[PDB]
RNA sequence: AGGCCACAAUAACUAUAGGCAUA
DNA sequence: TATGCCTATAGTTATTGTGGCC
């Protein structure tokens, strides 16, 4: 009475109609003996010129399984052991017979049909049709489980003080009880699933507690991954790389000092298999000491629910963030390495809230609730920062801590023109042909400069005109452009490599005591700023 | 019963279930037991692949939890059904009233049953706590609260039932949208809280189960220009970029005269005396301001649009627009007084606010335009959020001369 | 006669909204 | 109206890699 699951298949198609693949008989007489043992058992059973389908047998059900109707997700999302809690006894459970215990859908049957190979030139042959769930179907997992899911139900109201996970076919079972109650009471989890007529080990067979599962080695206390070792001097191909940035994001998750950046940067670059990619000082240099990291092993710690969560950010250089999520101190849960300037520039208060709402959704997913958060920056630059921005952000629980690399705000414009300052009128035009450009200043007192460029565009030639209008001036400066892409970058905290003239501007505005910058419409006819547009658009 | 059936071409809603906290999802599982043994909902296998996210959210009379299922995807593959086959007709009377009151009525759509076919679109997953169970499913055996559907086959027994309420008062207007009710009149303070009880007292004989608006007093406040007594350069650099803006919202807008006080290369203190044609130019610019724009008119073919900036300082701005710079209602949502309130919940606040608007007046939710990021929203909305429909949110960037333009209005 | 799940990197298609420049 | 050059918000399909599985 293991209640079958209705399935159909897609609207507009029919089952495989795919023809056999040349005889071999070398295989075809075993294949016998094992369709006549599963056909004795009854997971098949043999048909005539009824079924006009057909499968391979090598059974490859890769047509079969395009024309099957879509399931819903068995497990999208896989468990991360940070999210698991602590036990004293835990127990695995391989479950025989999975798919041989659960039957098809009888009006489903007849698509699973597979021709056995004949034995002298295309004599009629057997033919057999599933009875049960086929190795290597669509369904399978999804049906097993979703059966598995309706036994388990009554155990798991008469005991709800134990907690079982299940994963494809294995069943992992945990409880605080002692290791006498534990024993007795998988026993009869085991009579319930042999009932059904699921086969399970029994306790001389059953697994140890180094579980081995998603390249973890779970223990009842800690958990820690595989030791991971590396090919390393010689000089490594392209692919090589990518091997080796797929370990390092692997361990990124439980060793905190990962830097991955220069060898991002390295794969940045396309096309050959073999192209062998020479590394750079500062490649190496990160890659060494990802090496020292990897040294010393590592261990991660359980969640628990009665005490809070407490997660750190560290500005560890240009562009990248670390964080180590833990319930007390120096006992980590979940490591990351958040690195993601999109290729952008950004800044380091929007870079560091990205951070966190990151990581806020994480905890969202592994443990269910919000953590509190021990910031490298202070709550004068925070209200400073998100009063004057446009976008809209809310962190409810956070707290400041003092680190070497502390998260700095450099300089604020005024918000009120400087009385006895210089008043400096500036404008930049560039034309794409030739890439040619000019930039100049007029000031209320009588001096100007205007100087010429090569390979430019017009949002440069407007960027070095205000550079030389920091250049030339004295401590109080007043400044006016026409451009609002100019005004836009001034205005935020550019934190990257921007290109050379960003950070050049940045520089000087922290030497300068005080800085107006204002804005004003282009071709209006504005004194000032009508001078200076008839001087850098001379010969364009 | 009546039968349902898709628009033809698309398939069924399949969206992915975002993430809910630890005491969300316990909330969620007692409700669905309930609602499991009463009948209403029913377990699904996995042969289902269609799917429709679920939300938590907190009422404030009831002041239990609340179950909110997103629509939003299915009411798009439905959209003929519930607009073309059964629409619900609107009045443009609702918009002028003295008082209008606001009731929930969305119990109603838990006894009409759904129909077999159409039983398994309104399939939805509750998420576990780090994917230790597989999720349970569930889906609707009667009219869900979100769909557009369900008013759409109840109107047929809402306007009997209404009816002699109807007859007995002409004069007033009543409008029905998605599961909330709206009833506006021109009665007294003391005789709208009576009269809304009449009709409360009849939902009873049916079996069915501070909040109260004023709609002739969203009257437009307009943009006011800084009154200054002496002007300086950098006054009048910051107006003519304002107005020269704003030239193409009002087209009477002028800067000729205020640019020419500008001649050469000038200090920004410096001190700008108005001529005679530079202060007629700025007066008559004030009038334009004060005075309602002509071409603004409502198209029931375009969808509505609404976008909100922050100005800073606890206060927000909105615009309600089809097409750009020509606005139909304009304000500006300052706060909720005092308490607790952030980023977040005043934002909230807002869009709930415009989308009551919206509906009173046109009968439509806009479109948002919200100044946040996509992963901030999606985890904070539901903390706030009480109304059970869901308007269509982008999230877009906010340019500085849009977000100095609102704040000089009153 | 490799596919599926999680994460990451590279590439490509970007789409929408606003803006500047030239035509 | 087109293309090149800027900002912001949001995605999609392919490859490769790490950890796993059928
Ligand atoms: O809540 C947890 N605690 C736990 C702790 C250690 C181990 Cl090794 C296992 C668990 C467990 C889980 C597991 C599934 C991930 C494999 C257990 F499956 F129940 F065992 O449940
Ligand atoms: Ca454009
Ligand atoms: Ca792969």
């Amino acid at each position: 009475p293991i209640e079958t699951v209705p399935v159909k298949l897609k609207p507009g198609m029919d089952g495989p109609k795919v023809k056999q693949w040349p005889l071999t008989e070398e295989k075809i007489k075993a294949l016998v003996e094992i369709c006549t043992e599963m056909e004795k058992e009854g997971k098949i059973s043999k048909i005539g010129p009824e079924n006009p389908y057909n499968t391979p047998v090598f059974v490859d059900f890769r047509e079969l399984n395009k024309k099957t109707q879509d399931f819903w997700e068995v497990q999208l999302g896989i468990p991360h052991p940070a999210g698991l809690k602590k036990k004293k006894s835990v127990t695995v459970l391989d479950v025989g017979d999975a798919y041989f215990s659960v039957p098809l859908d009888e009006d489903f049957r007849k698509y699973t049909a597979f021709t056995i190979p004949s034995i002298n030139n295309e004599t009629p042959g057997i033919r057999y049709q599933y009875n049960v769930l086929p190795q290597g179907w669509k369904g399978s997992p999804a049906i097993f489980q979703s059966s598995m899911t309706k036994i388990l139900e009554p155990f798991r109201k008469q005991n709800p003080d134990i907690v079982i996970y299940q994963y494809m076919d294995d069943l992992y079972v945990g409880s605080d009880l002692e290791i006498g109650q534990h024993r007795t009471k998988i026993e009869e989890l085991r009579q319930h699933l042999l009932r059904w007529g699921l086969t399970t080990p029994d306790k001389k067979h059953q697994k140890e507690p180094p579980f081995l599962w998603m390249g973890y080695e779970l223990h009842p206390d800690k958990w820690t991954v595989q030791p991971i070792v590396l090919p390393e001097k010689d000089s490594w191909t392209v692919n090589d790389i990518q091997k080796l940035v797929g370990k390092l994001n692997w361990a990124s998750q439980i060793y905190p000092g990962i830097k991955v950046r220069q060898l991002c940067k390295l794969l940045r670059g396309t096309k050959a298999l073999t192209e062998v990619i020479p590394l750079t000082e500062e490649a190496e240099l990160e890659l060494a000491e990802n090496r020292e990291i990897l040294k010393e092993p590592v261990h991660g710690v359980y969640y628990d629910p009665s005490k809070d969560l407490i997660a750190e950010i560290q500005k560890q250089g240009q562009g990248q963030w670390t964080y180590q999520i833990y319930q007390e101190p120096f006992k980590n849960l979940k490591t990351g390495k958040y690195a993601r300037m999109r290729g952008a520039h950004t800044n380091d208060v929007k870079q560091l809230t990205e951070a966190v709402q990151k990581i806020t959704t994480e905890s969202i997913v592994i443990w269910g609730k919000t953590p509190k958060f021990k910031l490298p920056i202070q709550k004068e630059t925070w209200e400073t920062w998100w009063t004057e921005y446009w976008q809209a952000t809310w962190v409810p629980e956070w707290e400041f801590v003092n680190t070497p690399p502390l998260v700095k705000l450099w300089y604020q414009l005024e918000k009120e023109p400087i009385v006895g300052a210089e008043t400096f009128y500036v404008d930049g035009a560039a034309s794409r042909e030739t890439k040619l450009g000019k930039a100049g200043y007029v000031t209320n007192k009588g001096r100007q400069k205007v100087v010429t460029l090569t390979d430019t565009t017009n949002q440069k030639t407007e960027l070095q005109a205000i550079h030389l209008a920091l250049q030339d001036s004295g401590l109080e400066v007043n400044i006016v452009t026409d451009s609002q892409y100019a005004l836009g970058i001034i205005q935020a905290q550019p934190d990257q490599s921007e290109s050379e003239l960003v950070n050049q501007i940045i520089e000087q505005l922290i030497k300068k005591e005080k800085v107006y910058l204002a804005w004003v419409p282009a071709h209006k006819g504005i004194g000032g700023n009508e001078q200076v547009d008839k001087l850098v658009s001379a010969g364009i | 019963t009546v039968p349902v059936k898709l628009k033809p071409g698309m398939d069924g809603p399949k969206v992915k279930q975002w993430p809910l906290t630890e005491e969300k999802i316990k909330a969620l599982v007692e409700i669905c037991t309930e609602m499991e043994k009463e009948g209403k909902i029913s377990k699904i296998g996995p042969e289902n692949p269609y799917n429709t996210p679920v939300f938590a959210i907190k009422k404030k009379d009831g002041t239990k939890w609340r179950k909110l299922v997103d629509f939003r995807e299915l009411n798009k593959k439905t959209q003929d059904f519930w607009e073309v086959q059964l629409g619900i007709p609107h009045p443009a009377g609702l918009k002028k009233k003295k008082s209008v009151t606001v009731l929930d009525v969305g119990d109603a759509y838990f006894s009409v049953p759904l129909d077999e076919d159409f039983r398994k679109y309104t399939a939805f997953t509750i998420p576990s706590i780090n994917n230790e169970t597989p999720g349970i499913r569930y889906q609707y055996n009667v009219l869900p609260q979100g769909w557009k559907g369900s008013p759409a086959i109840f109107q047929s027994s809402m306007t009997k039932i209404l009816e002699p309420f109807r007859k007995q008062n002409p004069d007033i207007v009543i409008y029905q949208y998605m599961d909330d009710l709206y009833v506006g009149s021109d009665l007294e303070i003391g005789q709208h809280r009576t009269k809304i009880e009449e009709l409360r007292q009849h939902l009873l004989r049916w079996g069915l189960t501070g909040y109260e608006l004023h709609p002739d007093k969203w009257t437009v406040q307009p943009i006011v220009l800084p009154e200054k007594d002496s002007w300086t350069v950098n006054d009048i650099q910051k107006l003519v970029g304002k107005l020269n803006w704003a030239s193409q919202i009002y087209p009477g807008i002028k800067v000729r005269q205020l640019c020419k006080l500008l001649r050469g290369t000038k200090a920004l203190t410096e001190v700008i005396p108005l001529t005679e044609e530079a202060e007629l130019e700025l007066a008559e610019n004030r009038e334009i301001l004060k005075e309602p724009v002509h071409g603004v008119y409502y198209d029931p073919s375009k969808d509505l649009i609404a976008e909100i900036q922050k100005q800073g300082q606890g206060q927000w701005t909105y615009q309600i627009y089809q097409e750009p710079f020509k606005n139909l209602k304009t304000g500006k949502y300052a706060r909720m007084r005092g308490a607790h309130t952030n980023d977040v919940k005043q934002l909230t606040e807002a869009v709930q606010k415009i989308t009551t608007e919206s509906i009173v007046i046109w009968g439509k939710t806009p479109k948002f335009k919200l100044p946040i990021q996509k992963e901030t929203w999606e985890t904070w909305w539901t903390e706030y959020w009480q109304a059970t429909w869901v308007p269509e949110w982008e999230f877009v960037n906010t340019p500085p001369l849009v977000k100095l333009w609102y704040q000089l209005e009153k």
